[PDB]
């Protein structure tokens, strides 16, 4: 249960 | 991107006449998620019908299955009918028993 | 041997009513062990294996934040996509993202895994040495510099070490009869006449777990992948999965024919023939 913050967080 | 789905329609365990079982309609490598499944016996569509939850492949397809109970028979006809938006029209598979 | 915990997730840019904007599945192997939704920003947990049960509420009140805040990251992430690619605001757009982590027989980490797509299509992959990034375009390439300058690698690095070593080990303890077995397949040759007097052979191969199986017909010794006809491998809904390999042969030659079954629940792979 992770999520990287793809774009502008 | 939309990838049309391939769907399987057989039975948990190997089809006996008179003997209960489960159908399942696992439909699998289809893109967007959104899908439309119905389970049918002589056209009309089965009302309690399970479904797993959706979930993908490495690929990023998806994949399901609904199920019903049933119980073979010989003037019985089973089918499964999806709609994608990838296809103009509804496939409907049938229920062979020796697939 | 070698276990794997494994998520799925789903986010959406337009559900529809009743339908969710963010949905992940966690899997230990090849079963499946939760659900979590957002359906209009109201977090769901779902439990869908036995062992889950023996979870103490500190677990599912840690989820419910988690599900909370990745389904707001999520909603951020689709918008901002949007806005890099240029696409028009009304459309659909779907992001997934897998995470993993997997130990040895041996039960030491032999690595872990984190990738994102965009649409259907690979978007950024962290590589297997777990500090750099493979992006696929400009705006992947943009992704990859910001997660490279901010020092991201290292948080998933701490995540794989702690949480996901801990649930992996916790419930393969806890999940023990379920995720250190393996069923045998049950297998057979079953015998359908064609009507230009030729045969369809078909070898079956059922109640197996794990999912992972081999049927091979062989004529004599020639190996017939290329042209036998081959299901992929199909969940008979209890827990085990199915699968037939079949090929066509003229009526007679029957007996030439052989199909083998691999199997990591068989001491010895099958041979099986058509009898009578």
């Amino acid at each position: 249960m992770y999520f990287i913050n793809i774009l502008t967080l | 991107i939309q990838k049309t789905p391939q769907i399987q329609v057989y039975s948990r365990h190997p089809p006996e006449n008179g003997k209960p079982n489960i159908l399942n309609c696992y439909v699998t490598q289809f893109h967007p998620p959104h899908i439309e499944i119905q389970m049918l016996k002589n056209g009309k569509k089965i009302p309690k019908v399970e479904m797993s939850d959706m979930s993908f492949s490495k690929d990023w397809s998806f994949y399901i299955l609904a199920h019903t109970e049933f119980t073979p028979t010989e003037t019985d006809t089973y089918a499964c009918r999806v709609k994608h938006d990838s296809m103009a029209e509804p496939k409907t598979v049938y229920w062979d028993r020796d697939m | 041997g070698s276990h794997s915990l494994r998520y799925f997730h789903t986010a959406v840019s337009r559900p529809g009513r009743g339908e969710p904007q963010y949905i992940s599945v966690g899997y230990v192997d090849d079963v499946q062990f939760q659900r979590c939704d957002s359906i209009e920003e109201i977090p769901r947990m779902e439990p869908r294996a036995p062992w889950m049960e023996k979870e103490r509420p500190e677990y599912w009140k840690e989820l419910k934040l988690k599900v909370k805040n990745i389904a707001q990251s999520a909603r951020a992430n689709l918008r901002t996509l949007l806005r890099y690619y240029n696409q028009s605001e009304g459309g659909s757009h779907i992001l997934q993202w897998m995470v993993s982590c997997e130990v040895g027989p041996d039960m030491r980490l032999l690595g872990a895994h984190y990738q994102a797509a965009y649409d259907g299509s690979d978007y950024i992959t962290l590589n297997e040495d777990l500090s750099s990034w493979t992006a696929v375009d400009m705006v992947s390439q943009i992704t990859k510099s910001r997660l490279e300058s901010a020092g991201t690698a290292e948080y998933f690095r701490a995540y794989v070490e702690g949480e996901c070593l801990e649930l992996l080990h916790r419930f393969l303890r806890n999940g023990k009869e379920i995720l250190q077995r393996a069923d045998p397949p049950k297998a057979h040759v079953a015998h359908h006449p064609r009507p230009k007097g030729d045969v369809t052979l078909r070898c079956w191969a059922l109640g197996f777990y794990p999912a992972d199986i081999t049927l091979t017909w062989q004529k004599d010794e020639e190996d017939l992948t290329q042209d036998m006809e081959l299901v992929e491998t199909r969940p008979s809904g209890d827990g085990t999965f199915q699968k037939w390999a079949a090929v066509v042969v003229p009526s007679g030659e029957e007996q030439r024919y052989t199909c083998y079954v691999h199997h990591e629940g068989l001491t010895e792979p099958l041979a099986l023939k058509w009898r009578s």
